[PDB]
């Protein structure tokens, strides 16, 4: 057939979204090659990207559906397994309404599968009990940055920090995780850019920094409060910015004026505090790289120094999962439909109803991952898990196992036989990133294409196909979407932003950044261009008091 | 026609001759070899996307080489290591491969180390005056040329300037001016001196073609009997036209080659003294190499690194988990590669941490060369440590005029 | 506070014999060099020398048989070529190449072994502490 064919794809291992070539010989992925054309990484990959191809053709991959029949799983046909799932979901619905079911996907999955998964969870039985890894993962920082600015995403890109004078890494292992985001720090120091690292431990990304600052762990609020106190005290705040685009300054004033001497809390001497504070406030264009109160303090700093809406500046919280941003965008949260359209507002609730040809959408705040797992027997019973391994990921794994065994009809879709699989009643095999054909979304809001290299191992299918077949079994209208392009077009019709991100535009190696409202718009690589995304269009900066644990 | 002839060559097929960068002779020769069954496949470069994307391609259908026609100056890749990894080193199948000077040198390095079969491989070598990274070319065009890069149709380095053809006209800027401003050819391409691959089987270029054929003929130099046979077969079956080259063309070809040698020497100088001398060079090297995150891209991309397991992976040399890795990691590559480095730049350009691997390695290589007199990538000469000789060892000890190896070795 | 750390890698058949003969003849020299004793100097890999220098050897000495007197017919020609190349690498990484030398000591040259010991110690003392130990940090 084919000998050494190159297929361009996105790396599935973190939020940088590096591009790579998979080498496919006789329908087998046999290696990973650089793609020098990519703007994100210029053909450069970390160890994970270099060896992403190893797990694709493992013998352990699930090949056919499995059904727990009075013990060990026996081999089932697709029709059999799907009819079983449809029957059990139907009965649990008809007995316990929409509260009885529970959905959660992984951030490993492509945008089209996250969107169709949340569409399945809402168009059919109307439940907002949909969620994903981002809760239990490191950062609920999206909510905090949303409160500060309006969009919880990173304000600027990665190439953008090359334009600053004062990259300020803060508590980030940006070279251990996101190494090709830390490549920007390496390039910047080669260009001679002031770099200040502030992690509690001397990490390999703190080696690159001109100044390194220890502080006692769990004291970010105190340290940032001190820095803002000195900025205010010597008046290096940005008056036009604060008076024009920011609100809450008096509250910040009261809250911070109690942090003149905080050496007791954080270990940083007042001399070093003044040094970093004045370097940051004096830098004309300074970018913060972060990795709830902790992220709103960063928003406080950026708003206080007027470092937001411009090239070479901003706040860039690093995500960590390959498609966590994409899942949140597609609307795999309890409270947002898609593109962060809140379900609390009847306006877009009715817009969803009209677009999806369904009635009486829930509007109540769903149950997050831990909410579901804790109430996994009390009112929730019946659970579809799209790619999670909760027994290995959640803390108190034994409690997780107890709750899952308290559960009626778990369904698990995975590419491998995990530990959570033993507790499933049905196991639907899935496809990995080399067999899907969707899109990922980087941490810098960039939509990248994933391309099909090989076929799923045996009888395994990809998630859009599985969910469409299940919805056709259960009699749900609106899941006639045979391709990732059709799923994407349905999503685009639904969402106001991302309306310009057609696949003919995503076939560009550059990709598209998420606020792309029209088809001629080139994208929005820098957010909050001259107005924010809150009610008055003005960022709010809050006063946080440090709580000792 | 016989191993040393210098010819003008263009394709009989008008479409092949249009799509060739010059006369289409590389694409006519490759097509002929494939369809007359000298070779079982053809490894060439095609555009996968915009002309800034160069994708290697194994082609077995003779109908697909018209897609390979044209030269991509943003193709900074290296072919021979892909043939070893995913084509079993050409141990069972004949191939015909289009290659630049660095790609011919890499072929010879891997054949020295027994990793490919040059009896099976046919190397059609192209002249190379330099390659540009695709993304750097984009930034060049956006900033210095003041053009939207997606507008460009074709783009080439001709007469030492960067001609781009966009909608509206064409432009040109001296590559030396660009290279001073911080753009241009890759660093190793600036230092390169393998301009006409005379170690390949055929050397094709646009240098020395003068007069009525200045854009519709390829200057061919027949560098081996295998290439002579390929050319004679193509000319007889009528896929390729041959006229003897013009002596004035040969002369100015020699002059341009010599000038490119001098420019390469100047860049070698300014770069190697830019690295420093004494303990300053050790702080440059050590502080740069402290960035390495052990992605091993430099090892997997180097043509000379053919080892099943690198010694950089052995726990008695490098501690497995310590990430701010030792200088031993790069000392083990200086020791193993620097004697034969072909200055391909792959190690430098695939490094996520932007470490000047190629600059360090070539700075060591140039004077390992002027010490032992071994030029990498030219022929089947075994590596310096794979062939030690009694008389030569006596000679270097006597030349030091000393009873040991301590001093009077360098000037 | 500082004592030179010199490491020697001496072959078994001429340099170890020469050092043993010097000891037997009671030739005194300073106690600064510690030896490793491989069979031939052909065994000495480049990575041994580089590993020593990166661990912090202020000096490295490799001692073997004279040319034409290797126990294994030609194993010290290979070592000589390797050490010439090592001298070149250390000069181009900016470390002082006179921290390394290769001496040819026969089995009967105990006096010459003592003189080699003295001269290596003197040269390293002049050179001073190696820079790697502070460049690491
Ligand atoms: C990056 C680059 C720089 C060059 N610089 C010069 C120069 O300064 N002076 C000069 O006289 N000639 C240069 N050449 C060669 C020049 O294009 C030749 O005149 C041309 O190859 C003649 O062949 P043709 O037009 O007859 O056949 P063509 O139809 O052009 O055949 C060209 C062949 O080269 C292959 N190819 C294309 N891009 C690459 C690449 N990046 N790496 C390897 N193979 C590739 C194509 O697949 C095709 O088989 C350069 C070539 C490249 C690729
Ligand atoms: S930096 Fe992240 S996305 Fe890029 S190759 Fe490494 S793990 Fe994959
Ligand atoms: S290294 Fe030399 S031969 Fe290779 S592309 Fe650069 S200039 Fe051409
Ligand atoms: S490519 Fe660069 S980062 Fe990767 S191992 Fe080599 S030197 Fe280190
Ligand atoms: S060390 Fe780097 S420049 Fe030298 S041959 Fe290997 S890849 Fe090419
Ligand atoms: S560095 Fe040395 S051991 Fe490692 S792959 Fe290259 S040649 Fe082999
Ligand atoms: S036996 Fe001593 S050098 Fe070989």
């Amino acid at each position: 057939s084919e000998i050494m064919k190159y297929v361009a794809t996105t790396c599935p291992y973190c939020g940088v979204g590096c591009t790579l070539n998979l080498v496919v010989s006789n329908g087998k992925v046999v290696g990973v090659e650089p793609n020098q054309r990519s703007p994100i990484n210029e053909g450069k990959l970390c160890p994970k990207g270099v060896t992403c191809w190893e797990h694709i053709h493992s013998p352990d991959r699930l090949t056919t559906p499995l059904i727990k029949k009075d013990g060990k799983f026996i081999e089932a046909s697709w029709d059999e397994a799907l009819d079983l799932v449809a029957k059990n979901l139907k009965v649990i619905y008809d007995k316990h309404g929409p509260k009885g079911l529970g959905f959660q996907t992984s951030c490993r999955t492509v945008n089209e599968d996250c969107y169709i998964f949340q569409k399945f969870a809402r168009v059919g039985f109307k439940t907002n009990n949909v969620d994903n890894c981002a809760r239990i993962c490191h950062g609920p920082s999206v909510a905090g940055l949303s409160l500060s600015f309006g969009s919880g995403a990173a304000t600027n890109g990665f190439e953008d920090a090359l334009n600053a004078d004062l990259i300020l890494i803060w508590g980030s292992n940006a070279v251990e995780a996101h190494p090709l985001a830390g490549r920007r720090i390496a390039q910047a120091k080669k260009k001679g850019i002031q770099i200040i690292a502030v992690d509690p431990r001397y990490t390999m990304t703190a080696r690159l920094a001109d100044t390194y600052v220890r502080f006692n762990p769990s004291t970010h609020i105190a340290l940032a409060n001190s820095m803002m106190y000195w900025i205010i005290k010597e008046g290096l705040e940005d008056k036009k910015f604060i008076q024009d685009r920011v609100n809450g300054f008096e509250d910040l004033k009261k809250t911070v004026e109690n942090y003149a001497d905080a050496e007791a809390i954080h270990g940083v001497p007042l001399d070093v505090v003044k040094d970093i504070a004045f370097r940051y406030a004096k830098a004309k264009n300074a970018v913060i790289i972060y990795c709830t109160d902790n992220v709103r303090s960063m928003g406080n700093l950026a708003l206080l120094t007027g470092n937001v809406g411009r090239e070479g500046v901003g706040v860039n919280p690093l995500r960590g999962q390959n498609n966590v941003q994409g899942a949140c965008d597609m609307g795999a949260y309890p409270n947002v439909y898609s593109g962060y359209q809140k379900c609390e507002v009847a306006e877009n609730r009715a817009k969803m109803e009209k677009a999806w040809s369904v009635t009486n959408l829930p509007d109540w705040y769903g149950a997050t991952l831990t909410e579901q797992i804790n109430q996994c027997g009390d009112e929730i019973k019946g659970m579809y898990i799209l790619g999670l391994n909760p027994v290995v990921t959640y803390p108190s794994s034994n409690h997780v196992k107890a709750q899952l065994e308290k559960l009626d009809f778990l369904v698990v879709q995975d590419i491998f036989f995990t530990e959570t699989c033993q507790y499933a009643d049905v196991i639907l095999p899935g496809a990995c990133f080399a067999e899907k054909d969707g899109t990922f979304t980087s941490g810098e809001r960039r939509i990248n294409r994933v391309r099909k290299a090989v076929n799923p191992p045996g009888q395994a299918k990809e998630d859009i196909h599985i969910i469409s077949e299940l919805a056709a079994k259960m009699g749900f209208k609106g899941f006639e979407l045979p391709t990732a392009k059709d799923v994407w077009d349905d999503m685009r019709a639904v969402t106001p932003s991302m309306f310009g991100a057609t696949y003919e535009k995503l076939e560009r190696p550059e990709g598209i950044c998420w606020p792309c409202p029209t088809e001629e718009h080139p994208g929005t690589p820098i957010l909050h261009r001259e107005k924010f995304a809150t009610a008055d269009g003005k960022g709010n900066l809050f006063g946080i008091d440090y709580r000792p644990p | 026609a016989a191993k040393g002839d210098m010819l003008y060559a263009w394709a009989k097929d008008a479409e092949i001759q249009k799509k060739g960068e010059c006369g289409g002779a590389v694409t006519a020769l490759l097509k002929h070899a494939l369809e007359t069954k000298m070779v079982d496949a053809v490894v060439a470069i095609k555009k996968g996307k915009d002309l800034y994307d160069a994708v290697p391609t194994v082609i077995t259908n003779p109908e697909d080489i018209i897609q390979t026609a044209g030269s991509l100056h943003c193709g900074t890749l290296l072919i021979p290591k892909l043939i070893k990894k995913y084509l079993n080193g050409a141990k069972d199948m004949k191939l015909a491969v289009t290659c630049k000077g660095c790609d011919a040198m890499a072929f010879y390095e891997l054949a020295k180390r027994n990793q490919i079969n040059l009896d099976n491989i046919i190397m059609i070598g192209v002249n190379c005056g330099g390659s540009v990274s695709p993304v750097t070319a984009r930034k060049m065009i956006s900033n210095k040329f003041g053009v939207d890069p997606d507008t460009v149709h074709k783009e080439e380095i001709d007469k030492g300037q960067f001609i781009i053809e966009y909608e509206g006209g064409h432009k040109g800027i001296k590559i030396d001016e660009l290279e001073e401003e911080g753009y241009g050819r890759r660093s190793n391409c600036r230092r390169c001196k393998m301009k006409i691959p005379r170690q390949a089987d055929i050397a094709a270029g646009n240098w020395g073609v003068i007069g009525d054929k200045a854009g519709k003929a390829t200057f061919l130099e027949i560098c081996s009997e295998k290439g002579a046979n390929l050319v004679n077969s193509a000319q007889s079956k009528g896929a390729l036209e041959i006229s003897p080259a013009d002596p004035k063309g040969i002369d100015i070809r020699a002059k341009v080659e010599k000038a490119m040698f001098n420019l390469g020497d100047e860049w070698r100088h300014r770069d190697f003294e830019g690295m420093g001398k004494g303990k300053d060079r050790l702080k440059l090297m050590m502080s740069e190499s402290s960035k390495c995150i052990k992605c091993y891209a430099c090892v997997e991309a180097c043509p000379i690194c053919y080892c099943i397991e690198c010694s950089t992976k052995k726990p008695w040399y490098i501690a497995p988990g310590v990430l701010p890795t030792s200088f031993m990691f790069h000392l083990i590559r200086f020791a193993h590669v620097s004697d034969s480095c072909i200055n391909c730049g792959q190690c430098e350009e695939l490094c996520p941490m932007e470490i000047p691997n190629a600059l360090f390695m070539h700075s060591q290589q140039v004077e390992i060369e002027k010490m032992f007199g071994h030029i990498p990538g030219q022929d089947m000469t075994p590596p310096i440590h794979a062939f030690v000789e009694e008389k030569a060892e006596r000679a270097r000890l006597d030349a030091t005029g000393t009873d040991s190896i301590y001093t009077n070795i360098f000037t | 506070d500082w004592k030179p750390q010199i490491l020697a890698i001496i072959c078994n058949w001429c340099s170890y014999a020469g050092a043993d003969l010097a000891g037997g003849a009671r030739i005194q020299y300073p106690p600064t060099v510690r030896a490793i004793r491989v069979m031939c100097t052909g065994r000495v890999d480049m990575l041994f020398i580089l590993k020593a220098f990166v661990e912090g050897a202020d000096g490295v000495l490799v001692s073997g048989c004279h040319f034409g007197d290797c126990h294994y017919l030609e194993g010290n020609y290979k070592a000589a070529k390797r050490m010439f190349m090592i001298k070149n690498l250390l000069r181009n990484i900016g470390l002082d190449d006179r921290r390394f030398r290769m001496t040819f000591v026969s089995a009967s040259e105990g006096a010459k072994w003592g003189m080699v010991m003295e001269d290596v110690t003197n040269t390293i003392k002049e050179l001073g502490p190696s820079p790697i130990k502070e460049f690491k940090k």
